[PDB]
């Protein structure tokens, strides 16, 4: 019933809320030597919103489909993508077509 | 025999934020616990006052909450706004 | 950390090693129980029936 | 490099438990016995699941038939993924030194030639046994040589 | 469906950044 | 890698002239280090031992060849760890037998004829680098004469 597919491009991405660690060397006991222990969690956990407020908006940004030229059956009430798989992949390789 | 209490025991590993001072400001590495027969006798003949008001801290400390899971949903808006909520929540946890 | 001091000549032992230690909460409660008899209990409410 | 050592990989699989995880952080310095020079082997092929015959667990003194046929590697250093050995017929490291681990009663001095024996000892059969995958790592014992004479000695008389 | 209910799809996992580093002695319980 | 021997003071004029002579000689230490004193090198580490205490304490000990030597150490390197790194060093006979190219040599305890340090108050005994097909017949022969 067709023959050009649309087909995303892009892999998918993530927002990391990851458990975060620190490690600063501190030269002196202080108490605002040692309170920038603390403000290097809240520089870091910052970070994680810079990255993640990127990854949202380029994936908006992105182009997401293309046109693939591909065989599709319908069967019953639903597309079928219909696919033989030996002459692309597993041809000249010395591989068993699974 | 009294620097055998406190040489007998491998130092903490914490350094706390605030610390247990002199009126000079030099730290303070133990406490020992006696009776008060005990106490008042060491005081007199053995052991010396070297200072005799210190600064202790007042306020206790609080938390920061250092990563949860991420659960969400909306009722359906395009699907991609499910992310961006996402950010409203991770940006009230700063 | 485990620290480290540095020997001279052939090298015969280490690499630069972590300690992950954890250690487990124990829980308990504190109770401190307070009573207040009717005599008093109108006398601070307000106004009767 | 190539000539001078040679680090194989025995990958760890996906499915492994934290009381499992960590039983093989101890055995950072051990002997452990590959079947071939390969680069890359699994834990199957290590264990003593591999190390069965036809059907037949053998015993202390077949132990040591099977060992002669195999190849005495020593794991360098664990990682999460694989284990990182050496094979001792091929060379040791490029500065040629391998730590090795104590698992005798027995002290060791300077230029002593070691001999490896198995678990025989009472008190000693230790086998690190890894219940999500069912593996059993049955380590054996670096001796003197001297000792190792004498063990080999009394087992085949006994019989 | 303009009635239905999505979610978030999760991904929890155990990453070990500082073993590949240096060695480690852990214990057996360590969610760390 | 090279390991130092350091000479203690007091050397006569004879005396440093001997050590200068032993210029490709294999020299036994004790245990791979830095500092080393000559008096574990020298034969009175070894106490009279025989031909069996000697072949008993070439196992146990590690062979170093000796480098040029210094007026206050020698300078020397052990066969087992310092070699590979490096690429090759010089060997002298002390042996009646010519050596060829491509034979393994292994070293016997002096049977066949001693630097004496007379200052030093220490004798020094030095192996004998023949070829090993040869080291499974000396040794043999002289065996079966006893």
């Amino acid at each position: 019933e067709d023959t050009e597919a649309d087909v995303p491009v892009t892999y998918g991405e993530m927002v990391l809320n990851g458990a975060n660690l620190v490690t600063a060397l501190v030269m002196g006991k202080a108490v605002r030597s040692l309170d920038d222990v603390g403000r290097h969690l809240l520089e870091m956990q910052e970070e994680q919103l810079d990255l993640n407020r990127q990854t949202l908006d380029e994936l908006e940004s992105a182009p997401q489909t293309t046109r693939v030229r591909a065989d599709l059956v319908s069967i019953g009430e639903k597309l079928v993508f219909l696919e033989a798989l030996e002459k692309r992949i597993y041809a000249a390789t010395n591989v068993p077509y699974p | 025999w009294l620097v055998d209490l406190t040489t007998a025991t491998q130092p903490s590993v914490a350094v706390p934020r605030l610390t247990h001072a002199d009126t000079r400001g030099r730290p303070v590495d133990g406490v020992l616990v006696t009776t008060a027969p005990i106490k008042q006798r060491l005081l007199q003949s053995f052991l010396k006052v070297e200072d005799t008001e210190a600064d202790v801290p007042v306020t206790y400390g609080e938390m920061v909450l250092n990563g949860a899971n991420l659960v969400t949903a909306l009722v359906m808006r395009s699907l991609d706004d499910v992310g961006r909520h996402l950010l409203e929540m991770q940006e009230e946890q700063l | 950390h485990q620290p480290l001091i540095a020997r001279d000549g052939p090298h015969p032992i280490e690499q630069p090693t972590h300690n992950y230690m954890t250690k487990i909460i124990d829980r308990r409660a504190l109770n401190a129980a307070f009573s207040l008899a009717t005599e008093a209990i109108a006398l601070l409410t307000g106004e009767a029936l | 490099m190539l000539a001078d050592g040679f680090e194989t990989d025995i990958a760890i699989p996906s499915g492994i438990s934290r009381p499992d995880a960590a039983a093989l952080q101890r055995c950072e310095g051990r002997v452990v016995f590959l079947p071939t020079i390969r680069r890359q082997l699994t834990l199957a092929d290590v264990a003593h699941e591999s190390f069965v015959s036809g059907g037949v667990s053998p015993d202390t003194l077949g132990l040591l038939l099977a060992y002669r046929r195999r190849f005495p590697a020593v794991i360098t250093r664990v990682l999460p993924t694989r284990i990182v050995a050496c094979p001792l017929d091929v060379g040791l490291t490029h500065a040629g030194t391998v730590n090795l681990r104590n698992t005798s009663p027995v002290d060791l001095c300077n230029g002593d030639p070691i001999s490896l024996v198995p678990p025989v000892f009472e008190g000693q059969a230790t086998d690190v046994r890894l219940d999500s995958l069912d593996l059993t790592l049955r380590f054996p014992v670096p001796l003197p040589s001297p000792l190792a004479r004498e063990i080999v000695a009394r087992l085949v008389a006994r019989g | 469906p303009t009635g239905s209910l999505l979610s978030t799809i999760e991904v929890a996992s155990h990453r070990r950044l500082f073993d590949f580093f240096s060695r480690v002695r852990s214990d057996a319980n360590s969610l760390y």
